[PDB]
């Protein structure tokens, strides 16, 4: 359950995020590979290197993913249905790394809006990437 | 914990410009509002229903103070950790009883409020560091 | 997130607890006090000690919840509510204690049910508990 | 891993009644079965889709008995866990990149696989000083 104010929040920071959301997913992806190697393991075809245009065009697509989840934040259990597809049935990616990268994008919207994370509204991020991580990992 | 040479000398700068009154009580007050089943350890400083009672608590900020002191006097040993945090893992494990999973959750809100702190300046590099330097005391810590 | 074939092994292995429901949960309830000692913290004015009667109720009691959750596995939000608010928001329990407590639980059915115990009883199992430990950790 | 001279004497008993063959199968399989991302590391072992492919997979039986070996040489030596571990903790680290939590879903597996071969013998102090060994064991492996 999402509680309406958190989910003001959440909206409120992603929409401050804008247009910025393909460069913040593609460092919150950078983030994740330097602080968790054992993460690059799921990438062994990709160049992973500082400035990648790999990484940067998955950070954009993981950008647009939890765009689409922020806009769909009542029914993201089937608006990620085929992400879940993907990423359990497919990919089978531990659930730990999904909390990294949260952790990660967490780190990055931080560093990048100092006004706009406040205590409520990093809590409030933190149970909505929760959520998305949650939804991800449930198989069906 | 085992860093480069050049990551050792990162992560001292960025503690050098830390203000230890604000950063500690921040991250003890964003662990108490992110993560509210720690209150349960922290019933006896007072009001902790909303968050901005949370970040106006001058008992929070007191003791925060005393956790990042304590996080310093780690950075200063980092070699010797699991040393210099064995009184402090013996109060937190046998009166306290506090989860080893609580102290990795605050090394990462830790990590949250530096990159908050210091935006651009807070590199993947440095997160990076900071990120060996946390998991190294939350190890420590519950040994 | 539970299928039906996973509804159906749960519904038919604690069909078969059936009326020893009370003395397996005091069972799983004193294993958790001996394996994980810090669990005891949350019951500073009971008698934890074996065959206490103290024990033996909350275990009728933490029974009963789980069968009242297999009865409404289609509804189990809106069916614990009442626990889950005394359990987040007055109790401060920690996720890890309900992690224990399900495994605990598992060991007991594995102890008491060989037959019963196979692999896909045992995942059932392990998903209905879970499912049970995130309703009850949500914050409404 | 410490343990009371009457926990140790429960532990080896115990172990001594343990069919290697059998034990270590059961419990890779059923680690494979309900933690179904586990799988990945042993795609190269063949089908792996439904749970009797599981359990009927020479390769997953031959893999369990290796790993019940290697934690009945981990028993034999309580007190260097760290030591005996520590070629397989490179391993597990290094070259396979296994996360530490697995570790610890495996022993929990392998304690419920005990649990249900031994029944009511497996009391519940002997679960307590079970509980003990593998978290030693996950430990000594994560390091
Ligand atoms: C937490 C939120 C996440 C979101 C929103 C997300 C989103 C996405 C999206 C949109 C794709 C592309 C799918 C397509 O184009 O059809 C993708 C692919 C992928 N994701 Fe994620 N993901 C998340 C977490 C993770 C994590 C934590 C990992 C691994 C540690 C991961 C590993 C992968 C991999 C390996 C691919 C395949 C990309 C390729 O092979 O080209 N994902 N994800
Ligand atoms: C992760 C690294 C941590 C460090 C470095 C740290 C540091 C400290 C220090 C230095 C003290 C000494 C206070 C005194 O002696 O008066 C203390 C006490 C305490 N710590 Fe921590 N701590 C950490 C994590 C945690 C966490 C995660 C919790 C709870 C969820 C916690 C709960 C407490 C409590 C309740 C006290 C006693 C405060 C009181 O009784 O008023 N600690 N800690
Ligand atoms: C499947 C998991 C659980 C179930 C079904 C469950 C069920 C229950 C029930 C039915 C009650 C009595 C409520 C009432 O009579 O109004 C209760 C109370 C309580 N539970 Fe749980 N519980 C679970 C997990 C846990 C865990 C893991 C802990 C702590 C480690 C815990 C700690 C408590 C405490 C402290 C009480 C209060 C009892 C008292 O003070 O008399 N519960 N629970
Ligand atoms: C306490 C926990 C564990 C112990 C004691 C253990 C022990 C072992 C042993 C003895 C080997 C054989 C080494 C060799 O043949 O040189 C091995 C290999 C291996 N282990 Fe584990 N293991 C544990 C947990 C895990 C877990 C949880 C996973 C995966 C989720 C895993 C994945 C593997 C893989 C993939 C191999 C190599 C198998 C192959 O290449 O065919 N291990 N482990």
């Amino acid at each position: 359950v999402l509680s309406p104010a958190d989910k003001t929040n959440v909206k409120a920071a992603w929409g401050k995020v804008g247009a910025h959301a393909g460069e913040y997913g593609a460092e919150a992806l950078e983030r994740m590979f330097l602080s968790f190697p054992t993460t690059k393991t799921y990438f062994p075809h990709f160049d992973l290197s500082h400035g990648s245009a790999q990484v940067k065009g998955h950070g954009k697509k993981v950008a647009d993913a939890l765009t689409n989840a922020v806009a769909h934040v009542d029914d993201m259990p089937n608006a990620l249905s085929a992400l879940s597809d993907l990423h359990a049935h497919k990919l089978r990616v531990d659930p730990v790394n999904f909390k990294l990268l949260s952790h990660c994008l967490l780190v990055t919207l931080a560093a990048h809006l100092p006004a706009e994370f406040t205590p409520a509204v990093h809590a409030s991020l933190d149970k909505f990437l929760a959520s998305v991580s949650t939804v991800l990992t449930s198989k069906y | 914990v085992h860093l480069t040479p050049e990551e050792k000398s990162a992560v001292t700068a960025l503690w050098g410009k830390v203000n230890v009154d604000e950063v500690g009580g921040e991250a003890l007050g964003r662990l108490l509002v992110v993560y509210p089943w720690t209150q349960r350890f922290f019933e006896s400083f007072g009001d902790l229903s909303t968050p901005d009672a949370v970040m106006g608590n001058p008992k929070v900020k007191a003791h925060g103070k005393k956790v990042l002191g304590a996080f310093s006097d780690g950075l200063a040993h980092l070699d010797n950790l699991k040393g210099t945090f064995a009184t402090l893992s013996e109060l937190h494990c046998d009166k306290l009883h506090v989860d080893p999973e609580n102290f990795r959750l605050l090394g990462n809100v830790l990590v949250c409020v530096l990159a908050h702190h210091f935006g651009k300046e807070f590199t993947p590099p440095v997160q990076a560091a900071y990120q060996k330097v946390v998991a190294g005391v939350a190890n420590a810590l519950a040994h």
